[PDB]
């Protein structure tokens, strides 16, 4: 067991520094450099730099905002991020490399989440059609999930019941705060003669919402 | 720096039949030794890059040999003989000849299926958030092929991009179609002084935006 073990997720407040460490074993750590890697959501891998005893070496793009580190002792480097902003918003992975070789393995990847918000759970819209959509085989509904903070929300309708014609979205940042969208799509003979209910869970806030979709 | 390009960045295929993805670098990445240090790793979501190929041509241990690439000097191919299941993912190319090194910004293999046109459901503001001194006005555009996909919201007539938020499915696993949302948040002050709102979907499917509508003044 060759493995490398990242640090866990980080949320940070703008500004802050945060330090992520990747954990070496089973190899002899100083035989390989260590690399560090940063994944922005949705967008490629971009390399920041690699730390080895006595050989540190950035990408110019990263000079300023990394500090690599290496304890040899107990096989663990760290990359240290400094003024952290929402652009630093990322999956940091490290690997390692060594001469004659590539990346072979890599940490299981550090996500870092810069962000001023507090918990907040979420507000949750029904979204039913306004009554035009009174006509098709099958009717669209949906769940507004605005405003929350942080990640992860869960959506489920009629309480995992309504499994088939759901959407779920990937939530998107609107002013600091999660915005998700959910829908899900039933026969007409369906709804409104049975409820049809989007049930949110916020596991930060401990919070859930379960919203009936009622006609307009 | 030495810029990876991959093409295509999006490569539908079918299970079973082969693909290819190219990268070309911007210089030369034969390293002064002669060596050429092109590397290909793929990427599962959620998942850390895993090395497929290097030295251009060579397979990692324990990559099958459907995996093959090819290339010199900057033009480089993989070449995937079969595509299975378990081959979707998002394939990178690197260069180690250089520093800074660089990865090409991605080759997503997804499923290709025929062609569906978006069922587009438009959704005025519900009454609760109204309440609340906000309006946000949701298109959702379902289950739709290809990914390709423009919305435009139109307000009165006039086209309304800012306030405009987006958010786009992975291709379904079922049925290998993607959705996105579209939401348009407005103040409620901003939505009341509007009458009509429309989603307009142009895809490829029709020659024709998809239209959706609402008059905030009918029920």
């Amino acid at each position: 067991e060759v493995q490398l073990e990242e640090s866990g997720p980080e949320l940070v407040k703008p500004g802050a520094s945060v330090k992520i460490s990747c954990k070496a074993s089973g190899y002899t750590f100083t035989d390989y450099y260590m690399n560090w890697l940063r994944q922005k959501p949705g967008q490629g891998l971009e390399w920041i730099g690699w730390v080895y005893p006595g050989s540190i070496k950035y990408n110019e793009k990263f000079k300023d905002k990394a500090t690599l580190t290496a304890d040899t002792s107990s096989s663990i480097v760290y990359m240290h991020l400094s003024s952290l902003t929402s652009d630093d918003n990322a999956v940091y992975f490290c690997t390692r490399w060594t001469y004659g070789s590539s990346f072979d393995y890599w940490g299981e990847g550090t996500l870092l989440t810069v962000s001023s918000a507090k918990t907040t759970p979420p507000s949750v819209y029904p979204l039913a059609p306004g009554s035009a959509a009174q006509t098709n085989s099958m009717v669209t509904l949906g769940c507004l999930v605005k405003g929350y903070f942080p990640e992860p929300v869960t959506v489920t309708w009629n309480s995992g019941s309504l499994s088939s014609g759901v959407h779920t979205f990937p939530a998107v940042l609107q002013s600091d705060l999660y915005t998700l969208s959910s829908s899900v799509t039933v026969p007409s003979s369906t709804w409104p003669s049975e409820t049809v209910t989007c049930n949110v869970a916020h596991p930060a806030s401990s919070t859930k919402v379960d919203k009936k979709i009622v006609p307009r | 720096d030495i810029l990876m390009t991959q093409t295509p960045l999006s490569l539908p295929v079918s299970l079973g039949d082969q693909a290819s993805i190219s990268c070309r670098s911007s210089q030369s990445i034969v390293h002064s030794n002669g060596n050429t240090y092109l590397e290909w790793y793929l990427q599962k979501p959620g998942q850390s890059p895993t090395l497929l190929i290097y030295k251009v041509s060579n397979r990692f241990s324990g990559v099958p040999d459907r995996f093959s690439g090819s290339g010199s000097g900057t033009d480089f191919t993989l070449k995937i003989s079969r595509v299975e299941a378990e081959d979707l993912g998002v394939y990178y190319c690197f260069q180690g000849s250089h520093i800074p090194l660089t990865f090409g910004a991605g080759t997503k293999l997804e499923v290709k299926r025929s062609d569906a046109a978006p069922t587009v459901s438009i959704f005025p503001p519900s009454s609760e958030q109204l309440t609340s001194g906000g309006a946000s006005v949701v298109c959702f555009l379902n289950n739709f092929y290809p990914k390709d996909i423009n919305v435009k919201w139109k307000i009165d007539g006039s086209e309304r991009q800012n306030g405009v938020l987006n958010s786009w499915t992975d291709q379904d696993s079922k049925d290998s179609t993607y959705s996105m949302s579209s939401t348009l948040t407005l103040t409620k002050d901003e939505y009341e002084r509007h009458n009509s709102y429309t989603c307009e979907a142009t895809h490829k499917t029709s020659t024709s935006p998809i239209v959706k509508s609402f008059n905030r003044n009918e029920c």
